[PDB]
């Protein structure tokens, strides 16, 4: 879930 | 009273962030669908030819579509682009839910992963009627008959969303209501694989009180709208299961179609 992670940290 | 007040505050905060996060409200969609607006009525898409002629006009957040695929596949690449953007909108919205960003990051991930399809279905309902569905900020309108007409498996893809939507739209919820309901869906303590359920359930219990108060104030004539809505939220998980199954099929059986990476992350090890 790299993108989801990235969207969540963004 | 003092507790009521805090729950009214939550409701408003959530409505505000909902308005900021999502481009097309239920209010505007209904205005567009009824014909009760000053805007130019949507371009109707009912066959291969109308799709092609309308592709010029169907902008989303100032993003023009790319200008050789069969009707079914082109429809699916468009719904896929919109879904990705919805996932991103829903993620921004989730972050505005008080306490959500203080949760374990792995659990924020898991809540989104399972929540997004439920919410997408909920928000599709705002854009639908018995005739069809508004697309791309309401510049287009795609007929249900046309979508049902597509070659399998794509013909059975949108039909259950329509079936759910005609029943859900009966409850006559508005944007202030939906804003809270969406937050309740996201903060579901029974998603598989959660690490720390308790702070999730504590947030959801406030949200559910906020929802209940909201429905009493905003629909004082509607007897137990709250209870009806909760029953729908449980139906909706079954329906997301059917849909994930259909995509399993489409991924394997339709090799001319690239499923977007964000969507792969979400569908992988889901039901
Ligand atoms: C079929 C379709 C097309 C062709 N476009 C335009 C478009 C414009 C640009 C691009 C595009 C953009 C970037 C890069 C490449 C392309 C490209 O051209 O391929 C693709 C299509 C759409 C835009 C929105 C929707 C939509 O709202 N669907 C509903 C059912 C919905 C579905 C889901 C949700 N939802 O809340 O998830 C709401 C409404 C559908 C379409």
């Amino acid at each position: 879930h790299k993108i989801l992670h990235r969207l969540l940290q963004e | 009273n003092p507790e009521s007040a805090d729950l009214r505050a939550l409701a408003k905060h959530l409505y505000d962030s909902y308005i900021k996060s999502f481009p097309l409200t239920k209010a505007k969609a209904r205005a567009i669908l009824t014909g009760k607006t000053t805007d130019k009525s949507p371009f109707v898409i009912y066959d291969m030819n109308s799709l092609m002629m309308g592709e010029d006009k169907i902008k989303f957040k100032h993003i023009t579509p790319l200008q050789s695929k069969e009707v079914a596949i082109r429809i699916f690449q468009g719904c896929q682009f919109r879904s990705v953007e919805a996932v991103q909108e829903i993620t921004e919205y989730a972050k505005s839910i008080p306490g959500f960003v203080n949760l374990d990051l792995n659990d924020q991930v898991t809540l989104l992963k399972y929540g997004v399809h439920e919410i997408i279905y909920t928000m599709l309902a705002s854009l639908m009627n018995k005739d069809g569905v508004l697309i791309s900020e309401g510049q287009g309108f795609m007929t249900r008959e046309f979508l049902k007409s597509l070659r399998k498996p794509f013909g059975d893809f949108m039909e259950p969303k329509f079936e759910f939507a005609v029943k859900f739209n009966a409850l006559e919820l508005d944007d202030s209501d939906l804003a809270i309901f969406i937050a309740v869906i996201i903060l579901s303590g029974d998603r598989p694989g959660l690490l720390n359920v308790k702070p999730i359930e504590d947030i959801q219990d406030n949200l559910l009180q906020a929802l209940e108060l909201q429905l009493k104030l905003n629909h004082p004539e509607s007897s137990q709208l709250f209870a009806k809505l909760l029953q729908k939220m449980t139906d909706l998980r079954q329906i997301v299961t059917e849909h994930v199954q259909l995509l399993q099929v489409i991924k394997k059986t339709e090799t001319d179609m690239s499923l977007h990476p964000l969507l792969q992350e979400i569908y992988k090890d889901l039901y």
